[PDB]
Order: structure tokens, then C-alpha cells, then sequence
RNA sequence: GCGGGUCGCGCCGUCGGGCCCGGGGGGCCACGCGCGCGUCCCGGGACGGCGGAGCGAGCGCACGGGGUCGGCGGCGACGU
RNA sequence: GCUGCGGGAUGAACCGAACGCCGGGUUAAGGCGCCCGAUGCCGACGCUCAUCAGACCCCAGAAAAGGUGUUGGUUGAUAUA
RNA sequence: UAGCGACGUCGCUUUUUGAUCCUUCGAUGUCGGCUCUUCCUAUCAUUGUGAAGCAGAAUUCGCCAAGCGUUGGAUUGUUC
RNA sequence: GAAGCUACCAUCUGUGGGAUUAUGACUGAACGCCUCUAAGUCAGAAUCCCGCCCAGGCGGAACGAUACGGCAGCGCCGCGGAGCCUCGGUUGGCCUCGGAUAGCCGGUCCGGGGUCCGGUGCGGAGUGCCCUUCGUCCUGGGAAACGGGGCGCGGCCGGAAAGGCGGCCGCCCCCUCGCCCGUCACGCACCGCACGUUCGUGGGGAACCUGGCGCUAAACCAUUCGUAGACGACCUGCUUC
């Protein structure tokens, strides 16, 4: 319980606001609200943003108290956060979504077609497995 | 078409106003668990203008004129007509079109209820203020219905474990042919276009 | 075969609090919920469908017992992603909380 | 001010255990077990060390009456941890006026039944809760024990006799009889 | 020594004089070569008039042009 | 009074604004939970728990006084002697 | 400061009286009593309580509280 | 002075549960202590609500009888044909309880504990499934031993709060193109146009001809009665023993 928390030197994605779908890194934090967040390599620049309009993830980094763009891009990229961000299970989901966001109508009758595809052959192997579970049960 | 809703969690002015809004349109929908809608403040302020809103009556003849309900059910059917224009052949079909329920009604505990997030006491409330129960209410003046309500609401909890769980087997199942073989080819298709 | 237009709820008249104005209608539209998304559907044509016992058609084949009054998307109206619309004919204020077919031509795909 | 955390430090000894699904307290020693409910304050309940026991009852931001009542978790863990390993025990020595009072127990120590009363010929009867029981004392006159293991249950059954126990319509500064508590304390005392 | 006016020198400033006398890419609704009529300047540029000198003419068309037309196209009967 | 119209639920005087019949756009006074058109903005800051909460000039109710209920603020006084 | 409270001061009520004339002059029948129904609390008693200069009894001051009671008569047309 | 009305002028009866106000408390911080309170617990009354008692809703149940006669008339199942009225949608989702300072899934051990996953939820309503299939024929790859619809039969009740579809077993007239990938040729190609495709064998009302199974009444008036009555209304009798 609470795994998670602000800190100084936190990665954490933006959900809401101009800067949607880019990562930024809390600095510190000014007063209860507003955290003065700063992006190295993701694209957006060293500003004050709402902790309701970020949203905490759970990679940390080696942030010395207020440092400079220079040792925060030294600590990203010693800490490598684009490649094993990537590599996870949560920027799948975003993709994903980003991908049927940009389907279109041949993508979709695709998608039908191997959904009819795929759905026949679990039904026939459900129907298979539910079949040999009774023939177990029986004696 | 119907748009059965929970009522287990969600506050009455907000649930009533979505409702009162959403039947305007002509979607049918039906509040179901109307005995476990919150009221937020205190419970003793609950009763007490509940209290007044029971000696608000007519002296000359109490029947011809307020008519007070007891059950929460027509509470929230109350609330309803007090924001519909039910003196007008519109607001007036939209109370026609409007049902309601205390406990689950047999076609509603098959159908699935849906739960609407803009009235919720976690959503809308601090956790840290007092809140009341429409049933509790409801059985504390008048409704007197709420040990048959609460023993057939245990027994569709009950019969609705002896379908999750055959619900929950059945999912086993279809994951154990997913985690079996010969279906990836569809699969290079679909996880490049969302999976 | 299949639905060719989108789902559209007749609201209410142009109108401020206690006067209508007849000649300008309001449409919820489905899946528009925003300002942003009631942008697509600026110039689409609509089409209210009702019944009479008369015989009043449309050269399709056969005679019927439909008849519809015809009208176009003017602009957009409200933050909640609400449709005006003028009609040819003025509405019959039956049509309240019933459905109005959108239906996909000429806008600018 | 909206304070940030307020953390207060428990230690538990090595003859109890403690046992939490969520903000539920278990406290299971060797005078029985004890549970609790802590749902409706929304207080973080931590615990750690192999062996070692330590729990910390922590808040963050909240407001000042929150910060309040931060500490009433950390008191009555406490006092759950003295009533499982000691327990608890009221004693109650009945200062009696002329007329004397006299007190038995009746449904094996959890039915007080007082007789004479000031007088008045209407023989009481108190029911006390399940987890404490009652006694008569030896070696002191009408003295009345009252032991168990939750301190709320212990004290609500002695506020009960103190309360049936009561002069009506009268002066009470005059005529100063009933059933007051005389000693808190344990079971297992030198502790 | 502190103030008011003026004169003389230097430093600037996509400043102003179509800036000029004479030298070592872009834009301009800016044009009769023969030679000779006066003003200004150093054989050449500006102006009124004549020495050159607007020589030949409205031919067709598009007009973001004195408040739109199609020399665009469909569809239906004995009860509408 | 001699004066409609939009808000103030309802109104003679209030606030905008004055009236030939209409279409389009915009706005004032006002409002955007439902009646009842409009915040369904992933609105911002902080205060308030009221067993008689509070909710918009005229306007349809309230004082002197008191509160270790909470939030700021001023003047001070103690404390490793 | 149990109960009181001067000198001063802040409020509530229309159960008295006063002030105005806003409606009513082609009429709103003007006192009291009898009978009858409902409501309020600023509580006389009853139910549950707190405080006294409350020993008991009997009283006084307050709170939640209008559910139920709140007479028979001589006098006066009486309200009183 | 009978019957009947009537008298506190005679006689009988008038009934208990809950949440709580005032108040007194418990634990316990704020504020090392204290405290009835700030989150929590207790006792608590002619107050409040319900019980009991009255009339029962444009409120719903369960059950009986449902039209003889000599032609009749009327219900249930499955039928084909025509025609009048009324108004709405153009796939359906067959379901865990509960929390939000916490919760979901998988799983050895004795419903619980340990362990292993995922978690701005992907065992997800930014979702899942028959699904965008216009149809037919030939010819082949992958999947498929359940076949796939039922005028189908028989058993089980799943479910009682407002229930009618779903599941299993044994056969039946049959189907191995019930679905995705490829080849082939056609069906109205109605020559630029709308209300088109839907759960529809839509709701109820009056009749027309055919198959099977059946049904053979009850109110109201009249008359009588008094336990009732202004008139209506209410309770009653009517067999030939
Ligand atoms: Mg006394
Ligand atoms: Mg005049
Ligand atoms: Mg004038
Ligand atoms: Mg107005
Ligand atoms: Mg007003
Ligand atoms: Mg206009
Ligand atoms: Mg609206
Ligand atoms: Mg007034
Ligand atoms: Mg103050
Ligand atoms: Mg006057
Ligand atoms: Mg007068
Ligand atoms: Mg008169
Ligand atoms: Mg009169
Ligand atoms: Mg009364
Ligand atoms: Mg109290």
C-alpha cells in the first residue's frame, strides 16, 4: 500500500493538459499542488505543473535538489528510461490505443474477419475442453 | 434502449438529476437498489427534514392533497417528478417511462446494471464527512419492508456467487485454448492492429 | 444492408427562457459529447420519419405509409457538443425526446 | 494547515501478534483475541520488523481534527495490546447509604441483580457483554469486580451498573449511594 | 562654482535631402532613336514648350469588376 | 403614469434596453445540476460541517454580547544558564 | 451572577393602545355570550432532566417538549 | 306495559416495539495531563414513526363458472388470403458482493494464511461477442468429429420479487460449401439522387373458408327478506321433499 509517492527525481506521465502523452520528471515540489517538473529527452520544457495534471509512475532517478537540465538529461540517460519504457506492459496499452485511434476501414474488416477467425476456434476448443472435462467427471 | 442502474454508493440529487435529464430523451431507465442510495449530511438532518416534509400537509383534508410516501423507492420517484415538468404531456411521460425498484426485480438480476461515476459518494464526497442510507431512512419512518427486502437481496448475492463462480470457471477455460496453440496467426494480424 | 445514418435526439426549440423561437431546433447527437467533436457533422442533412394513414411517398418502389419532413445541420450550439438544425417545414413539437436520422452526405469527406 | 504525515510508533511485544487485512486491527496474545475496525478514519496502518514489531500509524495531509485523531488509533492499539496481554479489571466497592445493597450475579457473572436499593423494593437488573464477566470480592467488603479483555466493553458494563445505580427526584448531593468505581486496573498486575 | 541662448570639433543611430559632383543582385504606372529652345549642374539627367516628338489600333479573351445565372440534372398515374 | 421586450420565480418605479413585419450573426442585464436555452471546462486558490447551515442592489428578516469550533494576523513573554 | 438586579444599552411581538389612509361608500352586517374545529409556545400541571441559600416534604430557576387536560358558580351587557 | 331505540342513570373494553431530543456517560486525542466529541460506542421520555384500529388506488394477486336447442354461440394449437384504425425504433450484452489510506486474478496447505501475476484497470463497457453476410456455381489449402436450424418427441425444474427462455440425455427428413484464404462465371448493370435495409409470422378491434381437441353459463331487473334502508345500496329465501 502506497508504493508510490512524489519525490524528487520521479518520472511521471502527463494524462491532461498540452503536454499529453509526454513524460516530465518532478523537480520539487512548490506548495500542495504544482511540482516543478522538467523534461530531458521527452520533448517538453523545464515548467510548473499540477500533480492532478500529471500522473505518477513508478521509475525514479538520482536528481540532486533543483540541478540543472544538464545533470538531469546526464541522470535520464544514465538511467536509461526510453528504452525500458518501452519495454513494458503500460506504453503497450498507450500504443494500442494510439493504434485504434489510427485504424481504418480495411484494418477494421481485417480485424473482423481474423475476430470471426480466432473466436470459431475457441469456441470449438472450449466446447472440446468443456466436453473432456465431463468425460473425466463421468467415472 | 433500458439503462438499468445500480443504486448501491450513488447520492440522490446527482443520480436524480442525470436521470431527470436522460429520460427527457426518451432512454428508458430504471433505478434498481434504490434502498442504498446515500444522502449526504448528517442522518439525525435527514430525518428531521424528512420529519417536516411529513408535517408539511393539508388540514382540511390530509387525503385530498400531500401524500407522502415511504418506501425509497417512491422517494426517489418524488424527487424525480419534483424536477420533471409532470404538470405538462412531457415531464408527465417521462414519469411513464421512468421505473423504479426497491431490491432487484427477476428480469433485473439477469440484466447487467450499469453505475454512473458523475454520482457517486466516493466521487462526489469527502471521506471525511457523514452520509446517510435511503433505506435506513426509509425504515426508520414507515417503510417496514426491510427484512424481506434484505433477505431476498441475500439470496440473489447468493444465487449471483453461484453464477460468477461458473462464470469465472468458464473464463478458465477460454484461457487455457488461448494459452493453447494455433491461433497466432490471426494474432500477427491483430496485435499489430490492437489486440 | 445496414444503418447508413447516425443517431440523433430531437431536444427541444431554439428558445430563450420563456419564449421558443420555431424556426431553429436542437438535436442531441450521440457520441458527440464535446465542442471539438460537433465539428464534423457542420453541414449534414437530417430527416425526421414518421407515420400517417395517408399516402404521401417517395418514388422508391413502392407506396407507403411514411412521410418526412426534411431539414440540414446548421451549426453547433453549447459546450455539450448540441447540433442546431433548420427544417424545411417547422417541427410538429411531437418529436420531443424522439429520434431524428442524420444521415452522411454532403459533408466533407 | 494541511500538515504533512503525522507517524505514530507502536512496539509490540514478542508474547502477542498482530494481524492486518487493511485498516482491520487483530491482536491475538495469551489472554484470548481481540479485533477491530478502524474504517471509517482512513489512517494507514504499517507494520514492520522480522520479529521485531514495530507498527506505525501514519496520516498524511488531512486537516487539524484529523491530526487529532490520528493519535486515538496509536491510544487504543495500546489499549488493545494491555487488554490481551494483561486485561483488564474494574473494581467497584458500593458506598452504600442506610440502606445496604445487595449484588449477586446470576447467568454465571453476566447478570448483576441489585436488591434493596435505597430502599426501594424493585430488585434491578443489569445484563453486561459478551467478553467480561463479574465477581463479588473476597477479603473487602461489597466490592465489585468486573474483568475482561476490551477495555470499551469493561467500562460501558461498569458505566451501566453505575447508571442503574442512580438516586432519582432527590437532592444527590444528599443521600450519596450507588455503585461507583473505586480501582482501574489489570488482571495480571506487577506488569 | 549652479543655471539660460548661440557658435566650433568628435562619437552614434536598417534617420531625412527620389541626396548630390566624380569613381571602383533585386525593385521602380520610368521610354522615338534624329540632334538643338530657355533654367540648374559637371558631351550627359529633371522642367514649361518643340528640335526628337505619346508612330498604328481596338482585334479577341479572362475579369475577387454598376445586388447571379446555368447554353445543369433527375423523379411519380386511377387513387393519388 | 403615456411603455411594450430580456433578467429579478411572480413585480409600477429595480438592472439592461425602449417597439413597423421577418431571416442570419453578435451582445447587454442575467445565467450555465433538472425543470429552463447554456460549463458535460479531466477550471484554479482557499474557507465552511451548521440537531434552525448557506445561496446575489431595491428584495421580503435581525442586533448588542459570547465561543479552548477552525482559519489567518498583530503585540508580547518563556526555553538547554 | 442559587434567585435578583439599579444607573445605561441591544432586540422580538402584534395578545393592548397609538400613528398613516394603502383596499373597501352602486354596503365586507358593528360588542359580548352559547356551540364547535384547528394551530402556536412566551409551560399551569403531567413524562424525561439539570441547578439552588435543594436534609425530607413543599417551592424557585432553566432544557427537550403542545401529546393530553387546563372547572362548577354569585355579581356586570360585558372584554376586563 | 311487550318488541325496538336510549342513559356515567345500567353494563363491558381501551393493548407494545424502534430510532432518538434534553440529560448522564464510556474510550479518547486535540493540548505529555484533562475532557461526553473531533472520528467512534451506551442508557434515554406523555416528543416522532410504526405496530393495534378504521375507508381501502385510474394498484396488483389466487381460484371457480364461462353461454344448446332445433340451427347455434364461444375457447386452445398450428394454418394459409384480403382489409380499417394506432403510434416507436432500424442487432442484441444471460448478472460477482464489496472497497476507495484499498482492491482484482491464479493457486500448495489447513471458508482462512503463505506464495506467484497484472494494476490510471487489457481476466479491461476508450470493452467483449453473431456481427459490414448481397447471393449462387466450379475447384482447391487451414479448422472442424460437436454435426446445424427444428411443426420434433420424452424426462428434469434452473427461478418465486413482477418467472418462459436456457442446459443435459436417446433418436429423427437430412446436411460434411453451417466460417475464414485463393480461382471461375453470373444473377436488373433500373443509365446522379429522398422515406432503403429492422426485434414484425408490430398492438388491439369486426368478419371470411378449412383440421383436431373441447365448452353447454352467469349477472341485473321482478319477488321475498331484515342483521339494512331518505332513494339508490347491503345481508337473504324459492326442490316438489
Ligand atoms: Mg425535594
Ligand atoms: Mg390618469
Ligand atoms: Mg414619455
Ligand atoms: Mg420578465
Ligand atoms: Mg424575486
Ligand atoms: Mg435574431
Ligand atoms: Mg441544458
Ligand atoms: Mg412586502
Ligand atoms: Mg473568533
Ligand atoms: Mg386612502
Ligand atoms: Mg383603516
Ligand atoms: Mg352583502
Ligand atoms: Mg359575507
Ligand atoms: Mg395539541
Ligand atoms: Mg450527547
Amino acid at each position: 500500500v502506497f508504493r508510490r509517492f512524489v519525490e524528487v527525481g520521479r518520472v511521471a506521465y502527463v494524462s491532461f493538459g498540452p503536454h499529453a502523452g509526454k513524460l516530465v520528471a518532478i523537480v520539487d515540489v512548490i506548495d500542495q499542488n504544482r511540482a516543478l517538473v522538467d523534461g530531458p529527452c521527452t520533448q517538453v520544457r523545464r515548467q510548473a505543473m499540477p500533480f492532478k495534471c500529471m500522473q505518477l509512475t513508478d521509475f525514479i532517478l538520482k536528481f540532486p535538489h533543483s540541478a540543472h537540465q544538464k545533470y538531469v538529461r546526464q541522470a535520464w540517460q544514465k538511467a536509461d528510461i526510453n528504452t525500458k519504457w518501452a519495454a513494458t506492459r503500460w506504453a503497450k496499452k498507450i500504443e494500442a490505443r494510439e493504434r485504434k485511434a489510427k485504424m481504418t476501414d480495411f484494418d477494421r474488416f481485417k480485424v473482423m474477419k481474423a475476430k470471426k477467425m480466432r473466436n470459431r476456434i475457441i469456441k470449438n476448443e472450449v466446447k472440446k475442453l468443456q466436453k473432456a472435462a465431463l468425460l473425466k467427471a463421468s467415472p | 434502449q433500458v439503462l438499468v442502474l445500480d443504486g448501491r454508493g450513488h447520492l440522490l440529487g446527482r443520480l436524480a438529476a442525470i436521470v431527470a435529464k436522460q429520460v427527457l430523451l426518451g432512454r428508458k431507465v430504471v433505478v434498481v437498489r434504490c434502498e442504498g442510495i446515500n444522502i449526504s449530511g448528517n442522518f439525525y438532518r435527514n430525518k428531521l427534514k424528512y420529519l417536516a416534509f411529513l408535517r408539511k400537509r393539508m388540514n382540511t383534508n390530509p387525503s385530498r392533497g400531500p401524500y407522502h410516501f415511504r418506501a425509497p423507492s417512491r422517494i426517489f420517484w418524488r424527487t424525480v417528478r419534483g424536477m420533471l415538468p409532470h404538470k405538462t404531456k412531457r415531464g408527465q411521460a417521462a414519469l411513464d417511462r421512468l421505473k423504479v425498484f426497491d431490491g432487484i426485480p427477476p428480469p433485473y438480476d439477469k440484466k447487467k446494471r450499469m453505475v454512473v461515476p458523475a454520482a457517486l459518494k466516493v466521487v462526489r464526497l469527502k471521506p471525511t464527512r457523514k452520509f446517510a442510507y435511503l433505506g435506513r431512512l426509509a425504515h426508520e419512518v414507515g417503510w417496514k419492508y426491510q427484512a424481506v427486502t434484505a433477505t431476498l437481496e441475500e439470496k440473489r448475492k447468493e444465487k449471483a456467487k453461484i453464477h460468477y463462480r461458473k462464470k469465472k470457471q468458464l473464463m478458465r477455460l477460454r484461457k487455457q485454448a488461448e494459452k493453447n496453440v494455433e491461433k497466432k496467426i490471426d494474432k500477427y494480424t491483430e496485435v499489430l492492429k490492437t489486440h | 444492408s445496414g444503418r447508413l445514418w447516425s443517431k440523433a435526439i430531437f431536444a427541444g426549440y431554439k428558445r430563450g427562457l420563456r419564449n421558443q423561437r420555431e424556426h431553429t431546433a436542437l438535436l442531441k447527437i450521440e457520441g458527440v459529447y464535446a465542442r471539438d467533436e460537433t465539428e464534423f457533422y457542420l453541414g449534414k442533412r437530417c430527416a425526421y420519419v414518421y407515420k400517417a394513414k395517408n399516402n404521401t411517398v417517395t418514388p422508391g418502389g413502392k407506396p407507403n405509409k411514411t412521410r418526412v419532413i426534411w431539414g440540414k445541420v446548421t451549426r453547433a450550439h453549447g459546450n455539450s457538443g448540441m447540433v442546431r438544425a433548420k427544417f424545411r417545414s417547422n417541427l410538429p413539437a411531437k418529436a420531443i425526446g424522439h429520434r431524428i436520422r442524420v444521415m452522411l452526405y454532403p459533408s466533407r469527406i | 494547515m494541511k500538515t504533512i504525515l503525522s507517524n505514530q510508533t507502536v512496539d509490540i511485544p514478542e508474547n502477542v501478534d498482530i494481524t492486518l487485512k487493511g485498516r482491520t486491527v487483530i491482536v491475538k496474545g495469551p489472554r484470548g483475541t481481540l479485533r477491530r475496525d478502524f474504517n471509517h478514519i482512513n489512517v494507514e496502518l504499517s507494520l514492520l520488523g522480522k520479529k521485531k514489531k514495530r507498527l506505525r500509524v501514519d496520516k498524511w495531509w488531512g486537516n487539524r481534527k484529523e491530526l487529532a485523531t490520528v493519535r486515538t488509533i496509536c491510544s487504543h492499539v495500546q489499549n488493545m495490546i494491555k487488554g490481551v496481554t494483561l486485561g483488564f479489571r474494574y473494581k467497584m466497592r458500593s458506598v452504600y447509604a442506610h440502606f445496604p445493597i445487595n449484588v449477586v450475579i446470576q447467568e454465571n457473572g453476566s447478570l448483576v441483580e441489585i436488591r434493596n436499593f435505597l430502599g426501594e423494593k424493585y430488585i434491578r437488573r443489569v445484563r453486561m457483554r459478551p467478553g467480561v464477566a463479574c465477581s463479588v470480592s473476597q477479603a473487602q467488603k461489597d466490592e465489585l469486580i468486573l474483568e475482561g479483555n476490551d477495555i470499551e466493553l469493561v467500562s460501558n458494563s461498569a458505566a451501566l451498573i453505575q447508571q442503574a445505580t442512580t438516586v432519582k427526584n432527590k437532592d444527590i448531593r444528599k443521600f450519596l449511594d450507588g455503585i461507583y468505581v473505586s480501582e482501574k486496573g489489570t488482571v495480571q498486575q506487577a506488569d
